[PDB]
RNA sequence: UUUGCUCCACACAAUAUAGAUGGAUACGAAUAAGGCGUCCUUGUGGCGUCGCUGAACCAUAGCAGGCUAGCAACGGUGCACUUGGCGGAAAGGCCUUGGGUGCUUGCUGGCGAAUUGCAAUGUCAUUUUGCGUGGGGAUAAAUCAUUUGUAUACGACUUAGA
RNA sequence: CCCUGAAAAUGGAUGGCGCUCAAGCGUGUUACCUAUACUCUACCGUCAGGGUUGAUAUGAUGCCCUGACGAGUAGGCAGGCGUGGAGGUCAGUGACGAAGCCUAGACCGUAAGGUCGGGUCGAACGGCCUCUAGUGCAGAUCUUGGUGGUAGUAGCAAAUA
RNA sequence: GAACUGGCGAUGCGGGAUGAACCGAACGUAGAGUUAAGGUGCCGGAAUACACGCUCAUCAGACACCACAAAAGGUGUUAGU
RNA sequence: GAAAUUGUUGAAAGGGAAGGGCAUUUGAUCAGACA
């Protein structure tokens, strides 16, 4: 239902999220997940950890290049498991692989711009609460991923350089109202609200 | 099962020249049809009297209603599973609406805490109590108090669309 | 498919014409046929089985 | 079979694309960490 | 100039290559139904070509006919010609290869005086 | 206006197919919006073009078409399915399809 | 080496489109909680209120949006000038003053639209490149051969040379 | 149901991703997807039953009507296709170009194969009824002849120059 | 290595990922429709359906043939006698 | 003067083979039909 369409990670479940994701793909809809170093799983951190820690085992004896690349970097992660779920090893595939960015915090061509959700895939309505879950924040630390601080600064900054777009947006909005019922009574906007409205 | 349909089948005992008038059987039954039903019938008495599709035969087949449906009473329920091993009894209380839920609740519960199926479950006896207190397991006693109250909390909402524009809430 | 309820596809298993080719014979049972068909007698169907006939079956009298 | 004889390898794994470095110049592959107070300094020198 | 036939359906438009041909330089694509016992063309399995039968025939009504609808005919001389010249909507002709220049002429020429399709007039034309 | 547009926006999914064999002659609609086979059943019957665009020009454009319909109800979504004259082409899994209005019924 | 090259223009040819056909419409945090307004001791404060899906919100009437006349308003918005600022995470965008000037459907009119013959996407996007007219700008390397040996199987490397 | 008990050798496999009030387990309700199966229709074939000598248009082994069936190695039968030569025939094609050969040009047949457009070429050769055979090839470490990739490679370095 | 039948070999087709033999069902060429066995988060056509329960596994579990696990233990939790 | 097999030319394709099936699309190429 648009071009673009730009998700926000945060409070997702990467697998889930991640399937949606590619699903649309397939059917032309250039998506763009961001934020991401906040992503979320099933499982207390510790597993996972575990589950990382063998996708990483997994090389190829003979030469541990040419073998399967650990990613570190949330972005990354989310990505595969994305993928996985599209037929890459075709032109489809890919063609669908490139209609997909992702970044861990929104950069600029985004934060703009705006975000939104997906529900059926966010924590905090699958799950049920008591259940530990995880933070793709972390866990990409944690094997290794020399960057999560720098991001973490260039979001306590665009949380303002936001903010402050916001108690500007909302003073506006205001007045619009204190404004907005002096010319309504009007005649125009009886009939209005007949057909509506 | 499958939905049930309380059942009244009343069956014989083929007549003989010998021993006409040959004694009548009732039985209520927790099938799915009148076919059910009829099976369910002589399956139980091919163990307590010397009979069968055959040496018989069903006279009557009437489907029963509840009386109060409407009505919230409290079902206890008896129950004879088999098992992986022996077999065993059981006295499980179920707070339902009518008897049709009951046994429909029971057999998903026998099910799910014990993995039988309906194969191997059977629905001894069922008895609306009448008073609170002849209820005996906590899990019904907890509601048959004082002007009861609870919140629904973490309410989620269900949406069709993929995408949302609000990033939701479980408010109620 | 089909438990075939018997063999699809029996021929026959007897003669529908003449296996010789004497112009004459086919002549005959060319007008023994017309002669089973338009009639009704039984006597032709048996002359015309017999006309188409191999040379054993054909035994001297 | 098994070696037999449990001896070591021969050569350092770390060390290996054991290559024709690249350059003549070695790239300074990593700088001390920041005082920020200190003063400023340079942290290397180019001799021969 | 037809005789309002039905639709001309074929069937499978396709050549039937022999199973190969492709692979080898030795083994024509004129067709060959395998004998092989581990053949995947004669087990038909999927996922290979289809084999020749019946099945594949073209109606009998339309069998034979150019798409115009007439069936075509080998004219060597003008004698030939002239057996057609009733069936000139259901008949064509085809002038043989192995006519001279000008016996075509006569024969083209003839066939005109009487309203019958040829189905290479191109015989062999001096242009 | 701005606004031209008297098409439903709408994509090629599909072709029908199993888990592994598939059948070009019929084709699958995501009609952008419609969720339920009710909301689909508005659009059986009314007509389709897979639009695009050749380099050579042919008959003066430089613009072709494939025409659809819609012809049922794919199962719970309002997918759809969608003969068209000629079977879309597989590259278009993701290309945009206008649903028509005509056919009318309204 | 054929008077090339670079930037902005526009003219014409082409060549594509994993697929415009109104608008990707900007808090942040928690969800066993928050938003928005308001009062106050500025606090995890009091009071009111909303959700219970964007089916929203913005834009949206004029030959694919023509030529024209007024009334009410001092607003809206296109296009190009320019003042001043913000932004580097891929900034390559966002806001704002002061004008120059259109169209104004805010209310009222008047002409034109036909025959594209009962539908045929009925073609108005944005890709990259090429050939010339015309408005500003600039005026180089590299390879071989030769040479060095911190280098070297050969290529490569490292130096040297009006 | 979880858990311990539960140790094998390249890296890794509920098929994969992934999944936790499941995308797990047990059970119940519907909707839905889809085989060369089933239903209906078209077309092909075989097989079974039937109808049609009245001369007088074209085939009485013909022309029709009705139905049911269609997998196949080994194997059997049937109808065709093609090749060398022989009797007959078309007073057949032909130096105004026969045979052959090349042709991501056309048409016909389910097919074997047929016919034809264009080029090349230079002396003989087709349909039809029939007789006859040293008659149809991808394979036999088949025969004989040719030619590749290997490859501008191995290598051309003993005997003082 | 025997018995009864059904398969395969001589048999594709959809399904079990994959596989002679298991489950569906046995084949002329095509068109519509309905299903079987299997399925319906995404690879993938099809409910991130509905309903009630159980389960958190610092080696969870996941579907017949089939590619495994036991005795024995647990104040981990759930029904029971 | 056939094929293997080579050489210009022209067209096209090519991320660890190639080729084949059903289906359309585009590019090149062609038959007939219409009167």
């Amino acid at each position: 239902v648009e071009p673009v369409v730009v998700i926000d990670g945060k409070g997702h479940l990467v697998g889930r999220l991640a399937s949606v994701v590619a699903k649309q793909l397939l059917n032309g809809q250039k998506i763009v997940v961001v934020r991401a170093e906040e992503l979320n799983i099933s499982g207390e951190f510790f597993r996972n950890k575990l589950k990382y820690h063998d996708f990483l085992r997994k090389a190829t004896a003979f030469n541990k290049t040419r073998g399967p690349f650990h990613f570190r970097a949330p972005s990354r992660i989310f990505y595969k498991a994305l993928r996985g779920m599209v037929s890459h090893k075709t032109a489809r595939g890919k063609a669908a692989l490139e209609r997909l960015k992702v970044f861990e915090g929104i950069p600029p061509p985004y934060d703009k711009k705006k975000r939104v959700v997906v529900p059926q895939a966010l924590r905090v309505l699958r799950l049920k609460p008591g259940r530990k879950y995880t933070t793709l924040g972390k866990l990409s630390t944690s094997v290794g991923w020399k960057y999560e601080d720098v991001v973490a600064k260039l979001e306590a900054k665009r949380k303002v350089s936001s903010a402050e777009y916001y108690a500007k947006k909302r003073a506006f909005t205001k007045k619009v109202a204190s404004a907005n019922a002096t010319a309504a009574e009007s005649d125009v906007a009886k009939q209005l609200a007949a057909l509506g409205y | 099962m499958a939905h049930f349909k309380e059942y009244q089948v009343i069956g014989r005992r083929l007549p003989t020249e010998s021993v006409p008038e040959p004694k009548l059987f009732r039985m209520r039954i927790f099938a799915s049809n009148e076919v059910i039903a009829k099976s369910r019938y002589w399956y139980f008495l091919q163990k307590l009297h010397k009979v069968k599709k055959a040496s018989g035969e069903i006279v009557s087949i009437n489907q029963i209603n509840e009386a109060h449906p409407t009505k919230v009473k409290n079902f206890g329920v008896w129950v004879r599973y088999d098992s992986r091993s022996g077999t065993h009894n059981m006295y499980k209380e179920i707070r339902d609406v009518s008897r049709v839920a009951a046994v429909e609740t029971l057999y998903q519960d026998m099910a799910a805490r014990h993995r039988a199926r309906f194969r191997s479950i059977h629905i001894l006896k069922v008895a609306e109590i009448e008073k609170t207190a002849d209820v005996k397991r906590q899990y019904v006693k907890q509601f048959l108090t004082k002007d009861l109250k609870f919140p629904l909390p973490h309410r989620v909402q269900k949406s069709t669309k993929t995408f949302s524009y609000k990033r939701p809430s479980t408010f109620y | 498919g089909i438990d075939h309820t018997s063999k699809q596809h029996k021929r026959s298993g007897h003669r529908t014409a003449p296996k010789s080719d004497n112009v004459y014979l086919k002549l005959l049972v060319k007008l023994y046929t017309f002669l089973a068909r338009r009639t009704d007698a039984p006597f032709n169907k048996v002359v015309l089985k017999a006309l188409f006939l191999s040379k054993i079956n054909r035994p001297p009298v | 079979s098994h070696r037999k004889y449990e001896a070591p390898r021969h050569g350092h794994l770390g060390f290996l694309p054991r290559k024709r470095a690249a350059s003549i110049r070695a790239r300074v592959k990593a700088f001390p960490k920041d005082d920020r107070s200190k003063p400023v300094a340079l942290t290397s020198f180019l001799g021969y | 100039a037809s005789l309002p036939h039905p639709k001309i359906v074929k069937k499978h438009t396709k050549k039937f290559k022999r199973h190969h041909s492709d692979r080898y330089h030795r083994v024509a694509e004129n067709w060959r139904k395998q004998k092989g016992i581990d053949s995947v063309v004669r087990r038909r399995f999927r996922g290979n070509i289809s084999q020749p039968k019946i099945g594949y025939g073209s109606n009998k009504k339309t069998k034979f006919l150019s798409p115009s609808g007439h069936k075509t005919f080998l004219v060597a001389n003008v004698k030939d010609l002239e057996t057609l010249t009733m069936h000139t909507k259901t008949y064509a002709a085809e002038i043989a290869h192995n006519i001279s220049a000008k016996n075509r002429v006569v024969i083209l020429a003839r066939a005109k005086a009487l309203g019958i399709k040829v189905t290479n007039p191109k015989g062999r034309l001096a242009l | 206006a701005e606004s031209h547009r008297l098409y439903v926006k709408g994509k090629h999914l599909s072709y029908q197919r199993s888990k592994r064999v598939n059948n070009p002659n019929v084709s699958l609609i995501k009609i952008e919006g419609v969720a339920t086979p009710q909301d689909a059943q508005f659009y059986l019957g009314k007509r389709i073009a897979y639009v695009y665009r050749a380099s050579k020009e042919v008959r003066g454009s430089k613009i072709r078409v494939m025409w659809g319909k819609v012809t049922r109800t794919h199962g719970n979504s309002g997918v759809v399915r969608a003969t068209f004259r000629n079977n879309l082409p597989a590259k278009t899994f993701g290309a945009s399809v206008r649903i028509f209005l005509y056919p009318s019924n309204i």
